[PDB]
RNA sequence: GGAGUAUGGUCGCAAGGCUGAAAAAUUGACGGAAGGGCACCACCAGGGGUGGAGCCUGCGCGCGCGCUACACUGACAGAGCCAGCGAGUACUCCCUUGGCCGAGAGGCCCGGGUAAACUCUGUCGUGCUGAGGAAUCCCUAGUAAGCGCAAGUCAUCAGCUUGCGUUGAUUACGUCCCUGCCCUUUGUACACACCGCCCGUCGCUACUACCGAUAGAGGAAGUAGGUCUCCGUAGGUGAACCUGCGGAG
RNA sequence: UUGGGCUCUGUGGGUGCUUGGCCGCUGGCCAGACCUACUUCAAAGCCACCGGGGGUACCUACCGGUUG
């Protein structure tokens, strides 16, 4: 039996392929590639909460919406939603008898 | 296991011993496993009602592979032999041995011919 | 593979009894511990044990861990506990009747992850050897007197104990009329032991828990509107379960669903379901002098 | 056994060399340090070699036997052929262990008990 | 005498009736519509019980679960041919007329009450000599039915139960449309890829303001850029040398 | 086919692609032969495999000292 199965990162940068490759003249690679930066546009940026500006709050499509222009509707509806993400994870005598 | 959950869709069970050889059908329907049960799987995973089917074989399994046109499917077998298999009508179009076709030995620290 | 298993169950053995003799020991050896952690004397002799004491600096942080709970100790279950959800399969004698075969058909309702088989004329080393060709963690045999049900078999693979225990006072589904019953609700329920406080009590409370799948340790407390009860005055196991619904949390509303057994266990018999060289790990005793009057369990 | 007894990462050895021993044939148990301490053995991996498992398994007789007749190689291991009698037999192999794809072994042992399939 | 380990005796506390049976919560409560998976407690195809007569255990005269009768699936006669469980000095169907030998308790003797199946060949020809409705329930590869032969496993089972061998099929083996059940609309690893903020009623928490009795608890509603070298200098620890300043290559 | 067989031993080849036997070799020899000269200058370090826990009286080594 191997091992146990061990927690790892690898930090990786944004160099291309051919950057990331080990050592020859020319790559088998052609023209179009060669420049693709091992890290998707999702890595080089994702839309989120704790990046977002001040006013405004993202969707889960990836749209900032600004909590000025919601109206009470969809404000009740995003909280309803979220919340459901939440779960499913001695006196007087004048006092007394008046 | 499943490419984009990545957790453990099944086991599947079925052989006496371990799993030798693994090979799959080009389609994406069928899958064949080999082992030392004694047995070649037919594996019929991706309609609902999976199901098994054996190939009994004389021997043991040492690899498998398949036909691009999908239909044929192959055994070698440690005894030498290779089978081709009809894969639907689960049965055996061919047969041949290839201990002598393949007999070329005398390794060193052997006392054998 | 037939040979790996039975490798795999006399090495089990024999590691059990390597236990015992190695318990025998280790009480002497946890006499030193608290001793040490006390100050206060004790007997003189443990005291001038000398493989008593490299050995207790070698080993003394298993029976620490011992002492926290953390370890899990060697038996035929502990291997995979929360790992695989236990398949479990059901098929009675060789010739079932009808009220027979929907009893089964209830109780592969009632153990969630459960499958029926029906036997016909299928020989029974065959099924043993064909459940563990399939790597199964369960087998059930359910026999019948005269249109209801006596005995069941809960063996536990890969070679671990069969309980074949005589039920009493069993009534079915299939009498209430479909209409009053409703389609069972097959959810993954919770499991609740009243009364057990014998170490046979444990071990026994142990080879029926494992016939459940795993719940979710998240918020095991409020999900799950199913529950299974076992629980035992004059040794009898009795069960009754029930779907809940819960209108407050000062008032919950049950509903019986699954049926009624009170099944008095008479063999625990540590090897498995054929294997008529069974080392008999307990019996009901009858026929002796006392063992009518005095209680396991 | 010089860590401190509460160590976490010491408990993690403690269970990571004992598995792995139990795993690999040498051992009897899975509990005891002591064990580690004066248990392994020279003779234990003699123990684990390949010629006395086929003889407590009972393939020949004594290790003579076994010994020559891995030698003249008889004896698969799964799938490969065996030459050199020092092949370790992890308890995981100790089953698949068996004779190879005909030989006149396999056939004496046929012979014998008159299941003699020349096929 | 020290240390434990028990066994029960002794004492203190627990052992003083504003009493008289029938919540929490920012997480909470219930739903609905879309999307998948599953299921002989679903569809589709089929089979087969029970339910008709009787026997009868069990469950509360009723009831099902078994067993048996019911005619071409015929009989009778011959011939021919194959199994698995199987071995404790151990297993018996009764109860009786006579007689024997027993001075008596008995023992004798005679009466009365290593399959099934299959295949083949001939002899006869339907004949009180009629295969179970509504209902329901089960079942998908050695699965259903039919057949026997054995064993009797402390518990249950001889009114049977359990094994094991034999002959071995149709019909599906698709589908989520019915009934459903489960679960997605959170969390759970990133690629090329795709999608694109379900909905409801309320609750709870913060804030706003109101109402009116006698500071007040309530009722109700709403918002959350000059290096190198040379020179001329001044000072420094002086030949030199260093520093600062000013000119040249 | 005017005798033949088993079995063992012995020899040579080949079981890999065909460029000499020897020597103090740009040369000589195989019958050989010649035999003991000549001389300007020791060295740069490092590495170096003993089964584990344990003791160190004496020896070795290292380090740091001490008289001469």
């Amino acid at each position: 039996k191997p091992k146990p199965p061990a927690p790892t990162l690898t930090v990786v940068s944004d160099v291309a392929t051919v950057a990331m490759e080990d050592a020859q003249p020319a790559t088998a690679q052609g023209v179009a590639g060669g420049e693709t930066s091992m890290i998707a546009p999702q890595e080089v940026y994702a839309p989120s909460k704790d990046t977002a500006e001040k006013g405004e709050v993202v969707t889960k499509a990836g749209i900032p919406i600004a909590k000025q222009e919601m109206s009470r509707e969809e404000k009740l509806r995003r909280r309803r939603r979220e919340k459901e993400r939440i779960r499913k994870a001695v006196q007087s005598s004048g006092a007394y008898k008046l | 296991w499943s490419v984009q959950t990545g957790q453990l869709l099944d086991r599947l069970s079925g052989h006496e011993g371990p799993v030798s050889s693994l090979a799959f059908a080009p389609d994406g329907s069928v899958l064949v496993s080999g082992s030392w049960d004694r047995t070649a799987r037919i594996w019929s995973i991706f309609s609902r009602t999976q199901t098994s089917e054996p190939l009994q074989l004389q021997s043991d399994v040492l690899d498998v592979a398949f036909r691009p046109d999908s239909k044929q499917i192959a055994i070698s077998t440690l005894d030498g032999q290779l089978t081709f298999w009809s894969v639907s009508e689960a049965q055996q179009v061919s047969g041949v041995d290839g201990r002598r076709d393949v007999s070329g030995g005398r390794r060193i620290t052997d006392r054998r011919t | 593979m037939l040979r790996k298993q039975a490798r795999q169950r006399r090495d089990y053995l024999y590691r059990r009894a390597l236990l015992l003799r190695d318990a025998e020991i280790a009480e002497k050896r946890a006499k030193l511990r608290a001793a040490l952690a006390s100050g206060k004397p004790l007997d003189p002799k443990i005291a001038n044990d000398k493989e008593l004491r490299k050995d207790f600096d070698y080993d003394v942080s298993r029976d620490i861990a011992k002492e926290q709970g953390e370890i899990d100790i060697d038996d035929e279950y502990s291997e995979l506990s929360g790992i695989v959800d236990p398949r479990v399969l059901v098929t009675t004698s060789r010739d079932p009747s009808s009220r027979l075969m929907a009893f089964s058909k209830e109780i592969r309702l009632m153990f969630p992850t459960a499958i029926r088989l029906n036997r016909g004329n299928l020989i029974l080393p065959d099924l043993v050897m064909s459940a563990q060709r399939e790597r199964l963690s369960d087998i059930i045999l359910l026999h019948e007197h005269r249109g209801t049900p006596t005995a069941i078999t809960i063996s536990h693979f890969p070679h671990g104990p069969t309980l074949m225990a005589s039920l009493h006072n069993v009534v079915l589904r299939a009498d209430i009329p479909k209409s009053i019953k409703g389609t069972v609700s097959e959810s993954y329920p919770h499991l609740i032991f009243e009364g057990f406080r014998t170490p046979l009590g444990q071990r026994v409370v142990k080879i029926l828990k494992h016939l459940f799948p795993p719940r979710d340790p998240t918020n095991n407390a409020k999900s799950g509107n199913r529950v299974i009860t076992f629980v035992n005055q004059d040794d009898c196991i009795e069960v009754r379960h029930h779907v809940y619904v819960r209108t407050n949390y000062n008032s919950v509303e049950l509903s019986e669903v699954g049926p009624r057994f009170t099944m008095r266990p008479f063999s625990i018999t540590m090897g498995t379901l054929e294997n008529k060289d069974a080392d008999v790990e307990w019996h009901l005793s009858q026929y002796t002098r006392t063992g009518r009057k005095k209680n396991y369990f | 056994s010089l860590l401190p007894p509460d160590n976490e990462v010491r408990r993690k050895h403690e269970t990571l060399l004992l598995d792995k021993l139990y795993d690999m044939g040498i051992l009897s148990t899975k509990a005891k340090l002591s064990a580690v301490e004066h248990n392994v053995t020279v003779s234990a991996f003699a123990r684990r070699r390949l010629p006395v498992v086929m003889t407590r398994l009972r393939m020949a007789e004594t290790v003579q036997a076994a010994t020559k007749l891995i030698e003249q190689g008889h004896v698969r291991v799964g799938v490969e052929e065996v030459r050199d009698p020092a092949f370790l037999v992890t308890r995981n192999m100790e089953d698949f262990v068996t004779w190879t794809v005909g030989s006149k072994i396999k056939q004496n042992i046929m012979k014998y008990r008159d299941k003699l399939d020349d096929f």
